[PDB]
Parts: structure tokens; C-alpha cells; sequence
């Protein structure tokens, strides 16, 4: 589950270590994240892109037929715009979920790879470190800069 | 030894998609509709209104072969045959023939 | 026939409920819209390989 | 490939082991599947939402043009919807299967993550276990309950 | 990034070992990924058939009504026509994308499955052999038949 004390962004990090806990948002994700939404909402607003038109016309009851095809002419636009925005509504709602998703185990891949046997992976988005990880060496994580072997003599040692 | 699976089956059922053509599934539903039951049939609970060989001019004028007709109280729709040949008999300009039509339909 | 539908083409009723039909363009009812297509498969299942 | 013999449902698991063998449905990924599956069709049909409308018009000799007009409504209408069902079909097609294969692919990773380093991944979604894993041991990783730290010890001592 | 100095194919393989370097397409992968493109591309453009049509018409100054409706018609069409081919475009080019994407990623991962603890994963798509891989074995690497045991124990000793 998500975290309803963090809002400062859509993703990011949680941590407890010897020297404090707290937690904050991913920005690089975050910003990538809603550039790629806000270009999503924006296309599907902005190219739809209409004349002025004017859509009642006026028939005599000499014209049935012509109101009639008139008519048909409405309903058929009707249902297509309907049945189309219906689709794209549901088609986009589960592609932007797993846009989502995918952003957030992103950067879970990332931590991993950086951290490989140091750190336990655990659940809930968490990596147990095998050794001391203060303030300095969580941000290095965050930052894509661990220098893991100054770390895994020490990881080793306490699992030996 | 424990191991991760699916389901197969027996089915040569065949669908295409964006990447790939004639991949086998094994459960697959029609969007698309090719039967029909060969009827004509009351629309929506109302009998249609059968002309038998006449058409609407020789029905609501009253061409002698149309005599047998029955009169229906109401109806879903109009129902001739590609053979509706007895309409006017006494030649002349049926006007507004198509309009007519148009509102005697249901 | 002294049969019912809510659909009503030319060659026949049509008894049944998918959006797409190919048995004829002009209709009366609240009908299926008609396509050139002749399938129009929508897999549910998974890739029949065993 | 598939189980042609496995039949009550999508997915599931095939095991051999020293008290015997068999297959079971995973019916908790089946189920889901499922009901993913069957909101996925009927939105296809259910959304599709038509009225009462009579198609045939009739146009005397002399309104060829209206007849045309007509004729041209007829046409954009089945270009359109011939169009985009087909595309609507191959590309839900294509994604239905990635889909069904997202759901057997996730199941695979939850019974690594609770396997560890006491069996090996070998293939044909396969986990050899290191250890003595009996019936009760294999229902445990089915059902998402294996005590992995209860067979670390069998695991490396058949190893070292 | 890519390699552009690798143009025989989309995806492919660049290697340095004692007896040489140099890179090759991997046409496995290319041919399937091109004949996902292609039968993509078809369907788009071969499935939209159109019939012998005429699109003018012409009506008389007291026939307004009906010139307006014919526009109406064709305004309809137009702006359904132009705005979901701007989204089967959009959409499309980023299914692509991943498309590409999926079909590279594949590749690493079945290298990495046949290397297992004889190779380290450094980046940029590269596994570091812990044992002398030659000619010959970046080419069974390459093709699905790495003999890994045969290798394993240089790659301990390098190590320990
Ligand atoms: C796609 O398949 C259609 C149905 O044919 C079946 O599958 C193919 C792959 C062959 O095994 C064939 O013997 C089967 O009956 C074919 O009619 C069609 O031509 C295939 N590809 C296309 C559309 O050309
Ligand atoms: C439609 O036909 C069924 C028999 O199949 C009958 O029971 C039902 O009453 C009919 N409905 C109407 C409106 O006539
Ligand atoms: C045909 O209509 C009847 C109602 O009279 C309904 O019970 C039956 O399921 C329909 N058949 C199909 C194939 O939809």
C-alpha cells in the first residue's frame, strides 16, 4: 500500500536507520511520471480538434424522409463518438495503472542493482542492508551512487 | 520438483492479432453475428403488415387483387415481395408516393 | 412466422446480441451495426500450445 | 507448453516428489484471470449501446443525389465501423495474451521469492528443490506460506 | 545507446575476449522482431478497405438545407477519421517502442540465464566473464548452448 503521509510526489523512498527515519519523493521518477501523463491527457484532449458547425436543420412534414436521414446521420455519429470514448476511457485507464506500476518497480530494479549482496530484499519495497547504512549511504543509494564495495566487507562480516 | 504451468487443450481455434497471425487459443468468443433464423417475425411484440403481391399504392387505393387483404389494426413494419407488382391500375402520377409510404411504415 | 425479434433484416430475423452483424446492411430494430468483416474473433483464452 | 491434462483451470502447478505426484489448478490466479477477462468482453459488447432506427430509405428518379447522399452516410458508417473493429479485435487479441501471460509470469516470481536459494530454477517454470520437499512442504509453497528458513540447513548441506 | 557501426539487423551482440572483438546482429530476434513489425504495419494500412466512391455533390440555392446536411456528413466523417488516426498513431508508436524494448530485454535475460555465477552483471548490456570465454564460447553463449558446468570452475577459482 501507498504512503498517505507522503506528498510530495507520486513515488519515492521510505527509510529508518540509526541516525533517523522519514521518508521522500522520487523526483526523477516523479517528474518523468507526469510528463508522460500530462502528455497522455493532453493528446487525447488536444487533437480533437472541431469546426464551427451548426447541428439542428428544419424540415416540413413533406420531408420525413430527409429528417429521417438527418436523423441517421445524428445517431450514427452518436454512437460511434459514445462507443469510442467509452473504449478509450477504459483502454487508457489500465494502460496509465500499468504505466504506473511500471515507473515505481523501475526504480525498485534500480536499488537492486546497486545494492546486490548487501542488502536483503525483504517486501513491501524493502531492502534490509547486511551492514551500517546512515543518512550519507541511503541518499547515495537514492542517488544511483553506492559504492557498494566499501559496503560489503562489512555485509559479509555479519552474516559469516 | 515443483513447476509453474498453463492449460492446454484440443482447440483449433485460430484468431489474428496486431503482431501475429493464426495463433491458436484455447477459449475464443465471436464479436460478430452470420445467422439469422430465416423469418420474418413481430417486431418488438407487433405483427408486421404482409402485402402479399400488392404494394402500398394498390393496398390503400384499393386495387381489385388487394380485395383478399386483410385489414391489420396496427403493425411493426411493412412486408412486400420483390413480386409486389399490383399497385395503380388506372395509370397515372401517385404524388407524394414515397412520403405516403414513409408514414403508413409503422 | 409467429416468432418475435428485435432485430428484423430482409433474409430473416436476427435472434441475438453482439455489436457487429454481416448479414445485411439494411435493418429495422435495434441492431447490430453491419461490417464488411467476416470474423471478428476476440480470444479469451491463452495461446493453445501443449 | 501446456498441460493438456490439466483442465479446471488457466493456470496451476504439476509436481513430482518422493511420497507422488500431480497437478493442481492455481485458482486464485485462474479466478482472477478470469473475471479480468470477463469484464474485458463484455465491455467490448455491453458498452455498445444501439437504439431503434429503421436503415432503408427510398428515393423516387429524380433525387438520385439524395439517394447518393444517403448511399455515402451508408458507407462512412461501415468504413468506420469495419475499421475500427478489426483493430479493436487484433489489438485486445494481442493484449489478452500478454495478459494471460503477465498472470502465469507472476506466479512463477512468487514462488521464487519465497523459494530463495533452497531450490534451483532450471526451466519449464520448474524449481528444483535442494531439500526434501514432500506434499505438505509443496502445498506450503503453493499457498504462499513456505517456511524457507526450515529448509536452509537440508539445502546447503546437499550442496556442500 | 546503440551501436551504430551494427547495421545488420535491430538487435544484436558486440563482444572483446583474448582472441578478438567485433559484433554480429542476432537474427533471431531481428526476423521475429520484424515480422511483428511488419504484419503491424499491414494490418493498419490493409485492413482499411474502401469501396469506389464519389464524395461531391452538387445542390441549387434554395436547396441550402441539403448542401449543409452533406457537409454535415463530411465533417463527421472527417473529424473521426483524423482524430482516431492521430490516436492509432500515438498509440501505436509508443507500442512499438516497447515492442523493441521487450524483444532486447529477452535477449539479456536468456544470457543471463545460461551464464548464472560463471559471469557478473556490470551495464550497458554487458556480462564480465570470471573465467576465459573464447571465441567459441561467446558464440554457444550466443546461441542457446553455453555449457555452463564446463566453466564454472575457473570461474570459482578467479574468485576464492
Ligand atoms: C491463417 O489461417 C487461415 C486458416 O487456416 C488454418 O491455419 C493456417 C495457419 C494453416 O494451418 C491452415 O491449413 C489452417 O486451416 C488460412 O486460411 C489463412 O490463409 C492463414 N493466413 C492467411 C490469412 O493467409
Ligand atoms: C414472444 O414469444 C414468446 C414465445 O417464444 C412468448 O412467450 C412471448 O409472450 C412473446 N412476446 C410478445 C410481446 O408477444
Ligand atoms: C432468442 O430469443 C429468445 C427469446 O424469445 C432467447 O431466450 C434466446 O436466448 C435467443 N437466442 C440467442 C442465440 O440469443
Amino acid at each position: 500500500g501507498g504512503w498517505t503521509g507522503m506528498v510530495d510526489g507520486w513515488y519515492g523512498y521510505h527509510h529508518q536507520n540509526e541516525q533517523g527515519s522519514g521518508y521522500a519523493a522520487d523526483l526523477k521518477s516523479t517528474q518523468n511520471a507526469i510528463d508522460g501523463i500530462t502528455n497522455k491527457v493532453n493528446s487525447v484532449i488536444e487533437k480533437m480538434n472541431t469546426q464551427f458547425t451548426a447541428v439542428g436543420k428544419e424540415f416540413n412534414h413533406l420531408e420525413k424522409r430527409i429528417e429521417n436521414l438527418n436523423k441517421k446521420v445524428d445517431d450514427g455519429f452518436l454512437d460511434i463518438w459514445t462507443y469510442n470514448a467509452e473504449l478509450l476511457v477504459l483502454l487508457e485507464n489500465e494502460r496509465t495503472l500499468d504505466y504506473h506500476d511500471s515507473n515505481v518497480k523501475n526504480l525498485y530494479e534500480k536499488v537492486r542493482s546497486q545494492l546486490k549482496n548487501n542488502a536483503k530484499e525483504i517486501g513491501n519495497g524493502c531492502f534490509e542492508f547486511y551492514h551500517k547504512c546512515d543518512n550519507t549511504c541511503m541518499e547515495s543509494v537514492k542517488n544511483g551512487t553506492y559504492d557498494y564495495p566499501k559496503y560489503s566487507e562489512e555485509a559479509k562480516l555479519n552474516r559469516e | 520438483t515443483l513447476c509453474i504451468g498453463y492449460h492446454a487443450n484440443n482447440s483449433t481455434d485460430t484468431v489474428d492479432t496486431v503482431l501475429e497471425k493464426n495463433v491458436t487459443v484455447t477459449h475464443s468468443v465471436n464479436l460478430l453475428e452470420d445467422k439469422h433464423n430465416g423469418k420474418l417475425c413481430k417486431l418488438r411484440g407487433v405483427a408486421p403488415l404482409h402485402l402479399g403481391k400488392c404494394n402500398i399504392a394498390g393496398w390503400i387505393l384499393g386495387n381489385p387483387e388487394c380485395e383478399s387483404l386483410s385489414t391489420a389494426s396496427s403493425w411493426s413494419y411493412i412486408v412486400e415481395t420483390p413480386s409486389s407488382d399490383n399497385g395503380t391500375c388506372y395509370p397515372g402520377d401517385f404524388i407524394d408516393y414515397e412520403e405516403l409510404r414513409e408514414q403508413l411504415s409503422s | 412466422h409467429d416468432c418475435n425479434t428485435t432485430c428484423q433484416t430482409p433474409k430473416g430475423a436476427i435472434n441475438t446480441s453482439l455489436p457487429f452483424q454481416n448479414i445485411h446492411p439494411i435493418t429495422i430494430g435495434k441492431c447490430p451495426k453491419y461490417v464488411k468483416s467476416t470474423k471478428l474473433r476476440l480470444a479469451t483464452g491463452l495461446r493453445n500450445i501443449p
